[PDB]
């Protein structure tokens, strides 16, 4: 029974690669998304109170 | 018919359990195989060309290798083996009526009609008609091993292995199983395999006795000419002498 | 010393790639060689045999639900939110998640044990030897019985559940009626809340019972195997219903 | 019994229609038909909603 | 055909009085103090080998709280309302029952197994003619290691359950540690919301541990009979959890 062992890690390694990137992956749907074209600017202001990252 | 098995090599669990083995096993005779317990012998017979697969060897049925050719006709060899394994199996969702029928729906398409007389007419060869519409789970020990005998032998095969049939039970027991594998070597021209441990019995049923251990034949011969090899291995195994190449473990200091 | 853990995890993971290649065997459709009949005897036994557990449990959870939420709203002096947050509980994370630790759970483990019997008795190498594929009689009906179980189950968890927070938190603790169905549909929906329930009990019936049904058949036949095995299901079975239970809710509602 | 479980599972459907039944009323949506769809131009919309009435 | 489930029923109460007969015993009678200073080795298998299970569920299920917490709490007040639901949910229900079932799984089934192969292999009873009395011997440092390790794996399991809903309410998803934290100190009171997660516990404790230890105890010397103890522990304490849950939770906040 030699023989059967070795494919049986060579499944393993690849049907948990996929689920690992599964997790990385689907999660992306809310967290860690810009979810934009990514353009940038800034600007200044005399009283920003109230504002939070994040907001609209 | 004639089953050879040659130059068998088997390691499971990165272990060795045959080396080499070499039988011949003699059309329409009693073959039996002997030795110490744990050594493989259910492995044996299950390597003679059932589900294990060996990493040496050949198999030979009818002198054909059964590895490879082909997948038809092994289909149908399959129908001419029967067996009692280790405590003997019976299902035990369907009734004594069903584990007789089961094996005939593998390889046959029959009218309820004569699917029925089958099984009546097996069950009353080893004594069991009329118990038909119970189930297997409320029979006594005895009737258990006849229930699955009857199975075993349900499709007319050719050979009849019995593993360990005579390895722990009742005298009474003894004496019908004894009588029972009497009648039926006879009455269905069969080639039978008995593999046990109590030697006293096997002696005086086999033709022919292999002594199997370590991985190893260490002697073969009619239970006659195995008497008169005393290699210190066969001859302590088949007398029940507590001397010879055994061990215990002591030093005095 | 310290290389026993490192055999210990490469044997189990090397066992998971087996029971990857069973569940590759097992579910092409091929069972349709033979009858049914065979599936419906042994929904009895997964499904039918395990409403009574789960009809309790459900009225249970209900029932506290109902008197926990009572406990805060009438801190905010809103009890319409009953109607809403026993409908938004029971249908996003209990039913899915109590039904799957209760199904197997019980139906988890006597099918493990039950297989696990047949390899230590050799009922299934006899199957071999004459020639039925024990896979399409053995163990084709239980996977699938599995299947369409569980779900089922798990619907009628959450409505038992929403009939017992009602039953507390509208008809003991005096919460006008009419708000608490209102507060139902708004907003909370059957084409939308009703279906992700769903989805989320597909996939832990598939989890519980591929494990439960891998843990009894795929193993060298050892006297004490059998309780471990059952203990085994009951352990992966759980932490795979919430490991995949945080990744599916954080999609399907984020 | 193979009987019994034959006439005994047709509970777990009946069961399963009562209360998915249920379940729909419990959480019935809107079934809209012959619809169409309209457009409007508008200065400011702060705030407005992508399932609002 | 009807009086068979008259007979089961009554057979089955039967039993229930033997185990409080045996409950009794065991807790009543103790005086080998010599032999109880083994107990901390029998809590290796009970307490030590489970914080696995429970912290990995533990985590699970505070990340979901703050997923869910969070898509609904946008419209409410997130900002006060993570804190105060995170904690009153973990040290009131999920504590309590999650751990409690984890811990009926893993611990239960695993220590009724033991038990049930002391009994079978006849190993327990050749004790009674050596004057060992097994209930001395053998039962009491288990039951104890269930009382004392169940309580502290409830804690252990709300600990991390708090890390959880932060590290995605508050680190990931936009939300103040400062009134996350005052806020469960705001409506968190020692007196009653952490001290009841732990009465409900030391119940559960007992209850739990009981039954496995008298099913395994069975009277039965059959195979068969362990496989159906080890189910029966997993079904009976996980719905007697259940129902204790209910009526106490009923009394503390009601
Ligand atoms: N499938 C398996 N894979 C790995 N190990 C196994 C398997 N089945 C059993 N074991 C071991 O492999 C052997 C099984 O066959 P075997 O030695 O022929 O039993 P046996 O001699 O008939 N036993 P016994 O009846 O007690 O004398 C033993 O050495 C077991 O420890």
């Amino acid at each position: 029974k030699s023989r059967t062992s070795e494919l049986a890690v060579g499944i393993f390694v690849i049907i948990f690669g996929i689920a690992l990137f599964f997790l990385a992956m689907k999660v992306s749907g809310l967290v860690g998304t810009n979810l934009s074209d990514g353009y940038t600017m800034k600007a200044q202001f005399d009283n920003v109170n109230g504002l939070k990252p994040r907001a609209k | 018919s004639l089953i050879e098995v040659k130059n068998l090599s088997f390691n499971r669990g990165e272990r060795v359990i045959y080396d080499n083995i070499s039988l011949n096993i003699r059309r329409g005779q009693i073959t039996a195989i002997m030795g110490p317990s744990g050594t493989g012998k259910t492995t044996l017979l299950r390597l003679i060309g059932g589900q294990l697969v060996p990493d040496q060897g050949e198999v030979l049925l009818d002198g054909k290798d059964i590895a490879q050719m082909s997948r038809q006709e092994l289909f149908a060899a399959r129908a001419r083996m029967g067996m009692l394994f280790q405590s003997g199996a019976l299902f035990t969702d369907m009734s004594v009526y069903e584990n007789v029928a089961f094996p005939i729906r593998a390889h046959t398409k029959l009218s309820e009609n004569l699917i029925a007389e089958l099984v009546a007419l097996k069950l009353e060869s080893v004594g069991l008609r009329g118990t038909e519409q119970l189930m297997p789970t409320e029979l006594s020990g005895g009737m258990n091993r006849r229930v699955a005998l009857a199975r075993a032998i349900a499709l007319d095969p050719d050979l009849i292995m019995y593993d360990e049939p005579f390895a722990g039970q009742d005298p009474i027991v003894k004496g019908v199983l004894t009588r029972l594998i009497r009648s039926l070597r006879e009455a269905l021209d069969l080639t039978t395999i008995i593999v046990s441990h109590d030697v006293p019995e096997t002696l005086s049923i086999a033709d022919y006795i292999y002594v199997v251990a370590e991985g190893k034949i260490q002697g073969e011969g009619t239970p006659e000419e195995l008497q008169a090899y005393a290699s210190p291995f066969v001859k302590q195994f088949l007398t029940g002498s507590a001397e010879g190449p055994v061990e215990y473990q002591f030093s005095h200091q | 010393t310290i290389a026993w853990l490192g055999r210990l995890v490469i044997e189990r993971i090397r066992g998971i790639g087996v029971a990857a290649l069973m569940l590759l065997q097992i579910i092409f459709s091929l069972p349709s060689a033979g009858g049914f009949g065979r599936f419906v005897y042994q929904m009895h036994r997964v499904g039918v045999m395990s409403l009574l557990i789960i009809t309790v449990s459900g009225l249970f959870i209900g029932l506290v639900l109902g008197l926990q939420g009572y406990s805060i709203l009438v801190n905010v002096g809103s009890e319409s939110m009953l109607g809403t947050m026993v409908s938004l509980t029971l249908l996003r994370e209990l039913a899915p998640v109590v039904a799957a630790l209760l199904f197997a759970g019980r139906a988890g483990s006597a099918l493990t044990a039950e297989i696990g019997s047949m390899k230590q008795s050799e009922q299934l190498a006899s199957m071999e030897m004459i020639g039925v594929d024990p896979l399409k009689q053995i163990v084709s009906p239980r996977l699938w019985a599995g299947i369409v179980s569980l779900p089922m189950l798990t619907v009628i968890f959450a409505a038992i559940g929403i009939v017992g927070g009602k039953l507390v938190g509208v008809d003991f603790l005096g919460v006008d009626e009419g708000s608490f169905w209102s507060g139902m549909q708004n907003n909370v929906q059957f084409g939308h809340d009703v279906v992700n329930g769903i989805i989320k009990s597909i996939v832990f019936a598939l989890l519980c019972t591929w494990i439960a049904v891998f843990q009894g058949y795929a193993c060298d036949p050892t006297p004490e195997g059998i309780a471990t095995a059952m203990t085994r299901t009951v352990v992966y079975s759980s932490l795979c219903v919430l490991g995949f239970d945080f990744v599916l809710t954080a999609v399907m509602f984020g």
